[PDB]
RNA sequence: GCCCGAAAGGGUUGACCCUCCCCGAAGGAAACACGGGCGACCGUGGAGUACGAGGGGAGGUGACCGGGGUUGCACCGUCCGU
RNA sequence: CGGAGUAGGGGGGCGGUGUAAGCCGUCACCCGAGAGGGGAACAACCCAGACCGGGGUUAAGGCCCCAAAGUGCCGGCUAAGUGUUACUCCAAAGGGUGUCCCUGGCCUUAGACAGCGGCCCGUCGAGGUCAGGGGCCCCGAAAAUGGACGGGGCUUAAGCCGGCCGCCGAGACCCCGGCGCACGGACCGAUUGGUCC
RNA sequence: CUGGGGAUAACAGAGUCGUCUCGGGCGAGAGCCCAUAUCGACCCCGAGGCUUGCUACCUCGCUGUCGGCUCUUCCCAUCCUG
């Protein structure tokens, strides 16, 4: 079964935080780990010890916000 | 006189003692409040230093003129606390030029000493002249040797720059 | 991403063919036909029940930008073979009453300012020029020909030298397709 | 000898493969050399071509450099740059290579290789030229 | 690679070379059977096997070898004294 | 008890002075007085301290060609040949929302225009607009013989970010054999010894 | 006069750029009125090394010379010519 996840963690970068809260599809939430890592080290130049993930929790595809999910789910 | 990326650092001791040093000027700077001084006002809008900077008393005169000439053609005395948080102790040497024989520099100048996050000048104002006050701080940050940055202040000790700034 | 499947659609008219075959773009009416190469990464392009569609997967907005460029131009060429386009140009002049005439694929232009060399314009395949008095009409079915002709009638008088508040002669656009210039 | 039509390959890609077969032991003829692909934007390609060109001995022009206007010798000479060209094996391993603009009749109806990590398919951004293009701008008779 | 040979060096009381048997340090394969991983790959058994500097043996062969002069190819190399 | 040499030091880190380059001190890792493997070449930057002959494994770093080993894998960014530079040997204040992202307020069953008329009815119908923040790039950016990411060249890279998987690669580390030295011991000696352990 | 010295000055080179030359940001304002056609204060950020200085790495029997005549070539930070 292919899920839906909705991530909330924490960001820093040159000495500043930043929380940050985003939306997944998948069959696990290892893969999310991975892909969250991947994609905020790339777009904000932030090591892994950095990306603090507080909460990784399934949804629904109907709360959703991001239109690229909301139609990947219909 | 000389370039400020001369005298700019922090890297040099402290030279401040005036029963020791020998031929030390004088302040060309002599006021340091303006305006309304009793006013008790709303919102505060002081600015910030960076990095740690070495700022001379030139610079400070000019930045005096500039701000109070603005604020009192488009305020009105009234109004508009401002004041300038730091005074000039550190005195400037320059070497009396023989060459290097006897290098010890004679005093030339003066210059305020200044850390990371460290207050310099604030302009006390109420709801209806932010933007003004937002000028004077734009007006100041480009006559300064390294960066600088504005935060807005209320009663209680909360910043509130965020808001404030998106309502306008 | 803006999205993941940006997809546009043109409806046909009444007598207009839409052929697609490799990044190629052939529209026929009931006067001439046309031609066209849009091509992008990702980009493809196809018929449906009437309709040509433009599609693209996962956009960036450039990509949106470019799909929306193509269907504009796709848009522009059927409406062409169906009515066409025409431009409208005026003369002026001071001193110096300035004679232009048709002749081949040129425009000629005598007695601009005084001089006694004449002037020449190109005159595009396909695009048809008349002159009515003060006031010409260029007409085809290509709307890129047709302004490009028009562009080039308007810049064969052309002054450098002198101030053009005092010095206005010249042949100016007073309507593009309909849409009127306006200051 | 291996023939190579150069087709739609990238060009320094398929320089790098056709110098490791010479340097192995074989024989090349590559084809079509005219229509070969250079990436990017066609100011900084022809700037870097014409810089080229007109780099000559101050003192003596009959001493060098002789860079290239044509095609042919355009990828012959991109070649040469990733053998050992200061030793013997290097020269001799070059003189085992020819190349030709279009396709002559000594070749026709015959069998053309392809080198698969070169082609332009591979690519994603259209950004690209042709060298008979530069060929075109720097003055060439093809 | 081309050329030359003394016998002070060796060698039919056996030069060189070819094949087979035994022991073997550190180190150490692959094919193959199953499985884990989106993947580049990995784990298990095959297997500490097949190999392996070297240390011994047995048979086929029948005359060179070591050396020297000059020189080709590849890698490396900016003289001596102060 | 006896025999010397040394009284011009330098690189790198710390301090005072000086516009700076430098000058003067301090630490005592290196060069000097130090081979070999790397950084294109390099006194002192990285790995690593060297009797001789052989067999293996790793280090620093590297694997498109020059050139031994990957045109390696997954996610994303850059369009400027930017970059392809650990250091020896790399230009800013100030601007651009050019593109990718995190946020916060006001609007949104009719909003920001676009049209007919004197805020809106029929209009278009779906998301819009203001602020703050970050990543990569762009502007600011002019020199003299003909030319430098080491070269060729490279654009879902042969660039950059976050991570991962296998290989190559020293005189270092493991192993086999041989030479010497130091200490101890036994034995044999015309006398500063020798064979052996 | 002798013996020596780049352990130490003059000069070309090398380093640096206070000074110099060439720029820029903001905008006091001047311009009938109008910041930016033209001129742009005070403060702040830079490029070049063809101006002078600073230093003492190279050279003490290399040549130590300024200017002019002759002859070749390069840059643009453009006076004329497009």
């Amino acid at each position: 079964e292919v899920k839906v996840f909705r991530v909330k963690g924490t960001f820093e970068r040159l000495g500043k935080k930043q929380p940050f809260t985003k939306e997944y599809r998948a069959l696990k939430e290892e893969h999310v780990r991975e892909l969250v890592y991947s994609d905020i080290g790339s777009k904000h130049r932030v090591p892994r010890t950095k990306i603090w993930i507080e909460s990784i929790e399934e949804i629904k595809p109907e709360e959703a916000e991001d239109p690229v999910v909301r139609r990947l789910s219909l | 006189l000389r370039p400020a990326k001369i005298d700019r650092d922090v890297d040099k001791p402290a030279y401040t003692r005036r029963e020791y040093i020998r031929g030390a000027p004088g302040p060309k700077i002599t006021i340091f409040d303006m305006g309304n001084l009793s006013a008790e006002f709303e919102y505060e809008v002081s600015l910030h230093a960076e990095q740690a900077m070495q700022i001379r008393q030139n610079a400070l005169e000019a930045i005096r003129i500039q701000v109070n000439r603005y604020l009192q053609k488009n305020v009105g005395r009234s109004n508009y606390h401002f004041k300038i948080r730091v005074y000039p102790f550190q005195v400037l040497r320059e070497n009396p030029m023989n060459g290097m024989r006897r290098p010890f520099g004679k005093p030339i100048g003066l210059a305020a000493r200044v850390r990371k996050d460290q207050k310099i000048l604030t302009v006390w104002v109420n709801g209806q002249h932010l933007k003004f006050a937002l000028g004077a701080m734009h007006r100041a940050k480009m006559k300064l040797p390294y960066s600088a940055y504005y935060r807005i202040y209320d009663k209680e000790g909360n910043d509130v720059t965020t808001k404030v700034l998106s309502t306008m | 991403p803006v999205d993941a499947w940006i997809r546009e659609e043109i409806e046909i008219p009444e007598g207009v063919e839409v052929t697609v075959e490799g990044n190629t773009v052939k529209v026929k009416g009931p006067k001439g036909e046309l031609q066209r190469e849009l091509k992008y990464p990702g980009v493809q392009i196809f018929t449906e029940d009437g309709k040509v569609v433009i599609y693209k997967e996962f956009p960036r907005k450039k990509d949106v930008a470019i799909v929306r460029t193509f269907k504009a131009h796709i848009n522009n060429m059927i409406k062409g073979v169906t009515e066409g386009f025409k431009y409208r140009l005026k003369v002026v002049y001071s001193h110096f009453p300035m004679t232009v005439k048709v002749q081949g694929d040129e425009v000629v232009i005598e007695n601009f300012l005084g001089e006694k060399n004449p002037r020449r314009a190109k005159i595009l395949p396909g695009v048809t020029v008349k002159v009515k008095g003060s006031e010409i009409e260029v007409e085809g079915i290509d709307k890129e020909a047709v302004g490009q002709t028009a562009a080039n009638i308007e810049q064969a008088t052309r002054i450098t030298k002198w101030d053009r508040r005092v010095f206005q002669d010249g042949i100016y656009i007073v309507e593009k397709a309909g849409k009127p210039i306006k200051f | 000898m291996r023939i190579i039509n150069a087709e739609g390959l990238i060009l320094g890609r398929l320089a790098s493969k056709v110098a490791k077969m010479l340097l192995e032991g074989e024989e090349v003829v590559i084809v079509n050399a005219e229509k070969a692909i250079i990436t990017g934007n066609r100011e900084d390609i022809f700037a870097k071509y014409k810089q080229r060109t007109e780099l000559r001995t101050r003192t003596n022009p009959r001493r060098g450099p002789f860079y290239p206007k044509r095609s042919d010798e355009i990828v012959r000479r991109t070649v040469r740059g990733m053998l050992p060209w200061k030793t013997d094996r290097g020269r001799k391993a070059f003189k085992r290579l020819k190349v030709y603009v279009g396709v002559p009749k000594e070749f026709e109806g015959k069998e053309f290789e392809t080198i698969s990590e070169a082609h332009m398919s591979r690519l994603a951004t259209p950004k690209y030229v042709t060298v008979g293009e530069v060929a075109k701008f720097l003055g060439g008779k093809f």
